[PDB]
């Protein structure tokens, strides 16, 4: 459960 | 921006479009921001927290379209990237979600004012419009939650400010919303900011002055019933802003 606003330009495995 | 309408940069002349340059040379859109003085753009820390390297970023002023040049647009590097030291994210809530980008062109210049490039006023301390007041939001973010691409044309919409009373109701956000945040929504839940709008401006007319009241921060989904957009409350960060400027 993540905020879509929050998901910009983020790192992921 | 979910719903709303297309706009043009003369209508939002403080709007800053922030991109990131990748090795290989590809450039992608990151987040919105707002020009608060010739050398300073204000945005949100979460847009940069995983890639806090100022060299990576490109900031455009005077630009209406995502992947095209707008006549009179100015391109900038980031001289100083300043993230809020107390930034933190919970399950949904983002705290101290605020960032400053000192901008400069390759020639060393700050923004030159024009019809398409203007600063926006900061509010005075703890001085926000009354809840129920209409304010505008602006960005290149998703038009629908199901989209995986951003629109080419800048968008805006109008949302109403929601009281802390209402936004802390259990079917809204409970105590995850704090007094350093502002909630704003469409009464019929049809229009809202969304992914890619983060860091851009929530602008309210205060005394016939356009004022940067909020910075797009977080929310549950986009335009979901009982789930307002949540905004960094700029009027509670003036000491932080003034110090680093
Ligand atoms: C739930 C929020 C979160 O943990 N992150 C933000 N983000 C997203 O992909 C949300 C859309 C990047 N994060 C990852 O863990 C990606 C693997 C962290």
């Amino acid at each position: 459960l993540c905020s879509d606003r929050g998901c910009e330009n983020r790192w992921c495995k | 921006i979910i719903g709303g309408e297309f706009t043009t940069i003369e209508n939002q002349p403080w709007f800053a479009a922030i991109y990131r340059r990748h090795r290989g040379g590809s450039v992608t859109y990151v987040c919105g921001g707002s020009l608060i003085s010739p050398c300073w753009v204000i945005s949100a820390t979460h847009c940069f927290i995983d890639y806090p390297k100022k060299e990576d970023y490109i900031v455009y002023l005077g630009r209406s379209r995502l992947n095209s040049n707008t006549q009179g647009e100015m391109k900038f590097e980031v001289e100083n990237l300043i993230l809020h030291k107390d930034y933190s994210a919970d399950t949904l809530a983002h705290h101290n979600d605020i960032a400053l980008l000192k901008i400069r062109s390759k020639e060393g210049r700050c923004a030159q004012p024009s019809r398409t490039i203007q600063t926006i006023a900061l509010p005075s301390m703890y001085n926000d419009p009354q809840f129920g007041t209409s304010c505008e939001i602006t960005g290149f973010g998703k038009e629908q939650s199901t989209d995986y691409l951003y629109p080419e044309q800048l968008k805006m919409t109008v949302v109403k400010l929601i009281s802390h009373r209402e936004c802390q109701q259990p079917h809204y956000y409970g105590s995850e919303v704090t007094t350093k945040m502002l909630c704003a929504a469409d009464p019929q839940w049809k229009t809202d900011s969304c992914q890619g709008d983060s860091g851009g401006p929530l602008v309210c007319s205060l005394q016939g002055r356009m004022t940067l009241t909020g910075i797009v921060s977080w929310g549950r989904g986009c335009a979901l019933k009982d789930k307002p957009g949540v905004y960094t409350r700029v009027s509670h960060f003036l000491p932080w802003i003034r110090s680093h400027t």
